[PDB]
């Protein structure tokens, strides 16, 4: 719908941290809608973008894309500004046809969420263990 | 969702002191003016205090001004009311409120508590 | 923030005038948010617009931009409905970089709001006198 | 007006600082009054410039223009004098025609001064969030 | 001299009218000093300008120059604020050399001020009659 | 600052003479500001000029320049106008960097003044004796 | 005359500092006579030079030249020797003809000194304000 | 700095004469109209005389006109008041004043003395 401030709760390895995201407008050239975290020095913000295909009349494939990037800060000795050592990315693409129903899309979304809460994938991502 | 919860509460004697607090999630806290509005047990509303965005301009009525004190913490997103001297009329509910984007407040969002 | 009605007080030379500005939506094709007064005829409205642009592959700066437009209208000889005679404009552009802290931005904002009420600028703007 | 010193109090986010400004004369090429910070070295001071432009054969209306810039000083290693890392800029331009009255121009000036203390412009300027 | 308020008396055909002229600063880009009347609208003001130019590599003469501009304004049929109907101008140029004494310059000034009150010129200027 | 009438006292070999200088505008092409003495026949005036570099943002070297010229008059037999036999010149240039402070510039100025009051230099200039 | 130790008193923005200069010989190739301050590490000394044209029989133009340079010291981290960040210069040239008298030269010298003590030039040099 | 100092002063008998003077530095003296304004020991101000730029148009009140006389010296930058006949009301301070750039004077700069 219209963007609002999204407060996400119980995040992290322990399940206590929060993330408050404020809206940052729609890019008119591609329709990507941004959310970012209220943190000082805007090069060091948790950033989330969401992109949905615009509903035409003869579109064959609806496509949703979510991107997450979180940087890390490093106050390097001999400077006044923190820099970015690392980024952590996430890129989720959903692909549907024009005859798909609401329950199929909802099943795919809740399935991906239940897999990310499952011990197969909080072991492949958190500990970097390939499944064998 | 503009959320405002209160703590402190209290059951005090006369001439004491207490510090009410307010937690204020859901919105950018440091942009808005915040306020305290109490409600007597005979169900009358009374303005208690207002503060500005950064805590510079503070307003009190004449019944309050010498013995209440409010403050902000824009890093912890907390609103504070320091009650003192408690002369037995101070037996109310003491809601938090977010002020309108204005000059002098009309309260749009309210917090139930204490 | 979220667009709600902005009511401004202590306006004018005497400082005894107010003005209410009601939200008129955000324009998706440039990101410009709009506030206007409470008339029926759209050409007679005092309006305020405000936007903020993210860095791109061209500018590399955050750009905040506020515009103020006040028409003055009067009905002429042999005319029934009032037409707009004059336009008084205002156009503020703030420019910041990716590593600026929020206290710097708040300093620039309060510095401008304190300059606009100093006898140098209220003599240069009201009576149209260069500083000599 | 006269180029005197300007003390800007109740400045900053907390509203407890001052910025004192010494007049640096006008410019016979442009016609622009200048003011700098008390103390200084050159290239590390906070600057305010102001010009007023009359009608001509090119532009029919008056134009007042204020332009404030302020740097950030970072002390690198191996050097004794600071460098500038970041500039922050703001520049207002007011446009008024020749039949405008003093009340209208004061209304624009005081409207901008009152508007920069409103939560929309707080959250736009020093937090860089747009409106939604 | 220094620009202070010039008040002129015994003006008009009857010689019972005054006019006050308030200083409006010196323009640094041409050296023109300005005096104006006491209105709010700048287009309705009677104004006087005065300059004096030093010799250069082109002219080799001291050049004093005075200009007078008087608008007359009236409100039209179906109009609210008055607009400027007519302009009455005056343009005096004095020209002197490097070896002229001050008594010569004072003679030329008092000679002009005495010619402007002689029946030949007050018949040529008021009633628009060539000297015949 | 703004130019005014400068009255200099206790001048000469004895220390009794005065010099009253009136302002004569700013040259717009280079910014040089003139002062001259109220003397008849303007080719025979004590003239002083002062020139300061205009404060930019990226100027590396501030430069002050003072020039004095005093002519002498000679009523040559067989003419009506005095001519100029001699000129006496003085040319003072101060050069500073953009990280210099107020006390360094003030020390250089007061040092030059105290040297011109010192018997080394009221013997090299007044009597034309080289120091050996 | 012959060089001696020149003690200059009441120097600076406050008027308390001294400067003791010792003689350092005459350059035979051009006749320039040096004075320098008794400070350790001879690259960091206040230096003054004076140069007078030698009296010939058919010299048309006598010319006096005074130069001041004051360096600043910077003990850079990672070295044992102080270096020179800044210099502050001063260059005064007097030009006279062979028929000039002692009182004309003395008037020019005491005039320049009285201008350097005047608020026009302890504002153009100390604060870097152009006169307008 | 518009400076005006006075001399003459005086302690006279009745029916005498005196000549007050004024020195007038700081500005271009010969451009401006100059004036004398006296102040009685009962602290009342009284206009005494005015003169024009070159000394052509001189104004006096009726209490003064037959027995005071003012003049200028634009080369020595001096202003002069010739007091005569001194009929015992003339026991005042007698300030100098520079007139406004006008038609009839309002005094902007004043000189303390005598």
């Amino acid at each position: 719908a219209k963007l609002e401030t999204v407060t996400l709760g119980n995040i992290g390895k322990d399940g206590k941290q929060t993330l408050v995201l404020n809206p940052r407008g729609v890019n008119p050239t591609n329709g990507v809608a941004s959310l970012s975290q209220a943190g000082a020095v805007p090069a060091l913000e948790k950033r989330v973008t969401v992109s949905v295909s615009q509903p035409s009349r003869n579109r064959k494939n609806y496509k949703v894309q979510v991107k997450i990037q979180n940087p890390t800060a490093c106050t390097a000795n001999g400077s006044c500004d923190p820099s970015v050592t690392r980024q952590a990315y996430a890129d989720v693409t959903f692909s549907f046809t024009q005859y798909s129903t609401d329950e199929e899309r909802a099943f795919v979304r809740t399935e991906l969420a239940a897999l990310l809460a499952s011990p197969l994938l909080i072991d492949a991502i958190d500990q970097l263990n390939p499944a064998y | 969702e503009v959320q405002l919860v209160e703590s402190g509460g209290g059951l005090v004697k006369s001439g004491g002191s207490l510090k009410l607090s307010c937690a204020a999630s859901g919105f950018t806290f440091s942009s808005y003016a915040m306020s305290w509005v109490r409600q007597t047990p005979e169900k009358r509303l009374e303005w208690v205090a207002t503060i500005s965005d950064g805590g510079r301009y503070i307003y009190y009525p004449d019944n309050v001004e010498g013995r209440f004190t409010i403050s902000r913490d824009n890093a912890k997103n907390n609103l504070y009311l320091q009650m003192s001297h408690l002369k037995s009329e101070d037996t109310a509910i003491y809601h938090c409120a977010r002020d309108s984007s204005g000059y002098l407040p009309y309260f749009s969002y309210w917090g139930q508590g204490t």
